[PDB]
């Protein structure tokens, strides 16, 4: 089916948290009692690539962002119907600014009246294949909305083992969704003390810490899945290719601040068997910018300057989106770029496990019985 | 749109005088205020931004203060070439719609 | 398969073509399965490739269904095909950038012989068709050379080179 | 750092446009916002308007949107005011304004709404 699905989150209804005034204003109350009703020996394409339920989830989070942080000026293209010098003038809106608090909620995808939502329970799942234990029910589980690139944040974790996930290897073109099975945690904050604005004729700063001595353990199991797809190449991983600033560094909000953290001292090693890092607090240089490249469409815009301060960011890290560089040149070589930026892929890596299916009563088998006339 | 109001016309003084001034909003407003000087036939060099700091030239006789309405200025050790109009200009309204305001001059005793 | 010709220096804009009008992910390859550009939901991606700096495109034009190539500072070593990826498709064209000039750069007199200068991209055939405006239609190969350079032979010849029935046109800088 | 040089002091007939610009130096064009400050003899800082240089926007009075622009040709860093449909209340000094912004190019914008630079003012004068 290509139906609507209604959302269904804990909202709070009272406090001036956006995403408790969204949740009120468009979304029912959790099931209190869910049920899932666990099929038999059944087996079900789960296709992840064309599932149109992400492309609903996308179009719904947009709708929460032209609700959240209106930009000062939203710098937008516009073209008129000339074919060819094409008449394309930009057509700037301006809105009031208000610093307003930004905190993601788990919601709940659940099915209209009339369908049903299919659920995977197998512990690889591969992505495309399909599994056996398919169980269904009414309600995904936790969502939530987080938008961020390079290092998907606060979600669900792997069952048992990091799996890797893309449409199509080899081709250099698909992004890898790698989901980790422990979460990695990350701190970023600046506290007040940077009150310095300019600096000739800092406030703009800001860092993050990631355990080493953890961080290194779920990396070093990556790169085992990864040799299993190239057992003779080397893993090789590097900084990104270049870009615009929110691909080539990571990016994150947190009450209006968009963090863009400089992410070379963490993708820097060469792999094979053995480390090459050193040997607990890595300091991810971190940077808040107003001018940004909006992700829901083309066109820049520039919002409110950031708070005074206290501005802490108490984070999880359950995947990583890394690209391939393949080709001919490639001598028995492994480069894994960070990439993501197509939010889509950052809701497939949530919404794999289910599928959206009506249920067609009719059917029509032969048999040995006779209509008596 | 707003306005900005100054008391006094004119300001008595004297050099080696204190001297103050006072900016009053037609609503309100937060410390978005900077404190203009004016010369005649120059260039109005800026004094204060954000009403409690100066810029990269401005001495220390001149200081002030305050926030929402009622926004005071100092005038410490009026010196010879501190004699000129003084302005008030708000900016605290996106998109900006500020305006101006009226300003007030140092006296001569003649 | 389409092709067009290089100056050594300015731009060029290779274009791709989409009818779901929807700016969907797209990428550019050389013929080695190098990544060039392509888009990231709504971003950029510049690709690991000798032309960071270089590529650009024009980001107003996806949500029309255009996705250009624009490479600034064309050079001869880029003369190699690309690939389009839009949705399923194999869009292919070829480039070929090359430079026409001289040797004698400034110092010239009235009565010598003029030499040229081509430096066609490895991997192919081009032909030069030169053109005086006192009438001189050289024709030729790839090498031309002129046995009369006077004060009547003044002005910027306007020597094109054709390939494929494809043909740009250049200058010559003559100064006696 | 950075330097102004107003245009030449013209007078037009209330009914024409005006155009005034002003050229810089000592940083780069796009590294910081220009506004325009309106000096009539005898009366205050009637404020024209804003100009971003990076972002192409422009905000003015409820007064004047519909005889004045603001153009920042950043390719010869030097911005224009083009003034039609002039009228007799329109006779003033008419000088540049800017103000510095740490890094807007990267994207450290900063919103200064004061003002810190200043030209000298061109005359603008009807008849
Ligand atoms: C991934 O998931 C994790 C969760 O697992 C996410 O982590 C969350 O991130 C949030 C934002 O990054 C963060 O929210 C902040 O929490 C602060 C602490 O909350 C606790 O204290 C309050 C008050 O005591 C309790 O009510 C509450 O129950 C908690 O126990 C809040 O204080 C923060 O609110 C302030 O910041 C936002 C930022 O925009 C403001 O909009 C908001 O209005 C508040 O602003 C005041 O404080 C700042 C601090 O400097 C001032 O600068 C500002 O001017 C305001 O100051 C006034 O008020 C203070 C009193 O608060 C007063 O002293 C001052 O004088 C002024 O009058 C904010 O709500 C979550 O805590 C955090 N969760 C966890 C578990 O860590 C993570 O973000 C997720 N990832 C992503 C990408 O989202
Ligand atoms: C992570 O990816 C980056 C991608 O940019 C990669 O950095 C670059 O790699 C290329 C590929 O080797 C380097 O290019 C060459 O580097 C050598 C070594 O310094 C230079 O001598 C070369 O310059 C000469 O050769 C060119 C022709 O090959 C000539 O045209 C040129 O004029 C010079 O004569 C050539 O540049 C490039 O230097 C690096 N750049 C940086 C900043 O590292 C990086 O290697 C990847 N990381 C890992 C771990 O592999
Ligand atoms: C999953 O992705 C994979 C890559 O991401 C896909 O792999 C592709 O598989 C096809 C089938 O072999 C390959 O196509 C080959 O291309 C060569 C090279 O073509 C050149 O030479 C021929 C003449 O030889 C010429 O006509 C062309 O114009 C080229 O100049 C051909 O010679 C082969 O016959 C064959 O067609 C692709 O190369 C390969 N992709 C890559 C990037 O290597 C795979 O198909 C995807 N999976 C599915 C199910 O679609
Ligand atoms: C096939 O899919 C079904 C989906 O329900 C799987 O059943 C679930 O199995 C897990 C064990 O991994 C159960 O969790 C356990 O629950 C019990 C009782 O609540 C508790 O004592 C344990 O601490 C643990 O939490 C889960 O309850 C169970 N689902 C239901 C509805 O009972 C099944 O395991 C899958 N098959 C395979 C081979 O994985
Ligand atoms: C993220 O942080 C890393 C920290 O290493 C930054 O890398 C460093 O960037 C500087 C600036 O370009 C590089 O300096 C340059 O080095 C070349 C020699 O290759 C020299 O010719 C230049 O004049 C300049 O000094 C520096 O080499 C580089 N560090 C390494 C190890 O390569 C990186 O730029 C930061 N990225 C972002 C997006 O913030
Ligand atoms: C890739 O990035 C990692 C980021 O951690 C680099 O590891 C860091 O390497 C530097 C080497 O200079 C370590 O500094 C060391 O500090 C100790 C104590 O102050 C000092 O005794 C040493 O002489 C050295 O200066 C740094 O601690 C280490 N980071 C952490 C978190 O421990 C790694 O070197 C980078 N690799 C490449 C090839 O760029
Ligand atoms: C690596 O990073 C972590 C966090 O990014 C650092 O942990 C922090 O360490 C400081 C220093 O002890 C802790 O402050 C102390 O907290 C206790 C408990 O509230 C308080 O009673 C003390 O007076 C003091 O303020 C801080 O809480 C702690 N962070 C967290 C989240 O607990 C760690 O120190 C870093 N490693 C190194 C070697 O610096
Ligand atoms: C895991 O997923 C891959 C594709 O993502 C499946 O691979 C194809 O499987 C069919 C039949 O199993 C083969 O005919 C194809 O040749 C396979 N293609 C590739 C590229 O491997 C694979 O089957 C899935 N795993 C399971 C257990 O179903
Ligand atoms: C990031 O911060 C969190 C808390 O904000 C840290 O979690 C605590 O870690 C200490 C060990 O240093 C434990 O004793 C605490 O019990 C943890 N908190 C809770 C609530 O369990 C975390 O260690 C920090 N991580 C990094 C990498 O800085
Ligand atoms: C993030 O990591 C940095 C780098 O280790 C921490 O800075 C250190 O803090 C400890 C205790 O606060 C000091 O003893 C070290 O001297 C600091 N290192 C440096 C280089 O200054 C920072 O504290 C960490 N963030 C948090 C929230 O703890
Ligand atoms: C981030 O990671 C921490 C653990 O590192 C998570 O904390 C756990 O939360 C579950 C949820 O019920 C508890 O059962 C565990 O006992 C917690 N462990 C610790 C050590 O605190 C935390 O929930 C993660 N954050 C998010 C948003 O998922
Ligand atoms: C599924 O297959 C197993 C294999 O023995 C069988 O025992 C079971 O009854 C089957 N399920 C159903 C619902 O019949
Ligand atoms: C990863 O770091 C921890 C310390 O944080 C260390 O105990 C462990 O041995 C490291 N992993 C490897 C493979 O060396
Ligand atoms: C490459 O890997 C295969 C196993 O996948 C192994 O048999 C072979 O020996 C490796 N190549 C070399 C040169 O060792
Ligand atoms: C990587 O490790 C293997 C052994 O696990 C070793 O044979 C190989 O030489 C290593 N690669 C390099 C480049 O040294």
């Amino acid at each position: 089916a290509t139906t609507t699905l209604f959302c269904a989150s804990d909202a709070k209804a009272y406090d001036t948290e956006v995403h408790n005034v969204w949740a009120t204003h468009a979304c029912v109350p959790t099931d209190p009692n869910p049920q899932e009703i666990v099929l038999g020996n059944v087996t079900e394409n789960f296709n992840m690539w064309k599932n149109n339920m992400v492309e609903q989830m996308h179009e719904d989070i947009i709708s929460l962002w032209d609700q959240s942080l209106k930009p000062c000026v939203k710098l937008t293209p516009l073209c008129v119907t000339l074919n060819c010098l094409i008449n394309c003038n930009t057509s700037v809106i301006t809105q009031a600014c208000p610093k307003v608090s930004f905190e993601p909620i788990p919601i709940h995808y659940c099915a209209p009246a009339g369908f049903a939502i299919l659920k995977c329970n197998s512990k690889t799942f591969n992505g495309s294949g399909p599994c056996t234990n398919v169980s269904t029910v009414q309600c995904t589980h936790g969502i939530r909305p987080v938008v961020s690139t390079q290092l998907l944040l606060n979600g669900s974790l792997a069952e048992e083992e990091i799996v890797i996930r893309s449409e199509n290897i080899t081709d250099n073109a698909k992004t890898i969704i790698v989901q980790l099975n422990e979460a990695v945690e990350i701190n970023c904050t600046r506290p007040n003390n940077n009150t310095r604005k300019s600096i000739h004729i800092n406030i703009r700063q800001a860092h993050c810490n990631i355990s080493k001595a953890r961080w290194n353990e779920t990396l070093g199991q990556i790169v085992a899945k990864l040799e299993e797809q190239f057992p003779n190449k080397t893993i090789i991983f590097n900084h990104s290719s270049g870009g615009d600033p929110e691909i080539v560094t990571h990016s994150f909000n947190c009450g209006g601040e968009f963090f863009y953290c400089n992410t070379t001292p963490l993708f820097n090693s060469t792999w094979n068997n053995t480390r090459t890092d050193d040997y607990q607090n890595i300091t991810l240089q971190c940077r808040i910018k107003q001018i940004i490249n909006m992700w829901q469409g083309v066109g820049k815009a520039m919002y409110a300057p950031p708070i005074r301060g206290q501005i802490r960011c108490s984070s999880n890290i359950t995947g990583l989106l890394l690209t391939r560089d393949g080709g001919r040149d490639q001598n028995g070589t492994e480069t894994f770029r960070p990439g993501g930026g197509n939010m889509r892929d950052n809701w497939r890596s949530e919404l794999y496990k289910y599928k959206v299916v009506k249920i067609e009563p009719l059917g029509i088998a032969p048999t040995a019985c006779k209509r008596r006339v | 749109e707003l306005e900005l109001t100054q008391s006094p016309a004119t300001l008595s003084v004297s050099p080696g005088e204190r001297a103050t001034l006072s900016c009053r909003a037609s609503e309100s407003v937060s410390s978005d205020l900077a404190w203009y000087q004016q010369k005649p036939g120059q260039a109005p060099r800026l004094l204060i931004y954000g009403a409690s700091t100066r810029a990269t030239g401005v001495p220390a006789r001149f200081s002030g203060s305050g926030s929402g309405a009622e926004f005071t200025l100092t005038i410490s050790s009026l010196q010879s070439e501190d004699f000129a109009v003084y302005y008030c200009q708000q900016y605290n309204n996106w998109p900006p719609r500020y305006t101006f305001g009226q300003g007030t001059r140092l006296e001569i005793k003649r | 398969k389409k092709v067009v010709l290089g100056k050594k220096g300015d731009t060029v804009e290779l274009t791709c073509t989409a009818s779901q009008k929807k700016s969907i992910q797209f990428h550019w390859k050389n013929s080695n399965q190098i990544k060039i550009l392509g888009n990231q939901g709504s971003f950029l991606t510049k690709g690991p490739s000798k032309l960071n700096d270089r590529a650009d495109s024009r980001r107003s034009l996806w949500d029309q269904g255009n996705f250009p190539l624009i490479i600034k500072n064309l050079k001869i070593e880029d003369s190699d095909t690309y690939i389009c990826e839009v949705e399923d498709q194999k869009e292919e064209v070829q480039l070929l950038v090359f430079g026409l000039t001289a040797n004698s750069d400034t110092h010239l007199l009235q009565g010598q012989s003029l030499t040229l200068t081509l430096e066609s991209p490895p991997g192919s055939s081009p032909s030069v068709q030169c053109r005086s405006p006192r009438g001189k239609n050289i024709q030729g190969g790839k090498t031309l050379s002129v046995s009369q350079l006077e004060l009547q032979d003044s002005g910027t010849w306007t020597c094109t080179v054709l390939q494929n029935q494809k043909k740009v046109e250049f200058k010559i800088d003559i100064v006696v | 750092q950075v330097q102004l040089l107003e245009s030449g002091a013209e007078v037009k007939k209330p009914g024409s446009s005006v155009k005034v610009s002003c050229k810089a130096s000592g940083d780069t064009f796009i590294r910081y916002s220009f506004t325009w400050v309106r000096q009539a003899p005898g009366q205050g800082l009637e404020w024209m308007g804003r100009i971003i240089t990076i972002l192409d926007v422009a905000h003015y009075a409820p007064h004047l949107q519909g005889r004045v622009t603001i153009t920042a040709d950043k390719s010869t860093s030097t911005v224009y005011l083009e003034l039609r449909n002039l009228r007799s209340d329109d006779t003033a000094v008419y000088f540049c304004a800017g103000v510095y912004e740490g890094e807007a190019d990267e994207g450290e914008y900063d919103n200064n709404g004061f003002l810190k630079h200043w030209g000298q003012g061109t005359l603008v004068t009807v008849t």
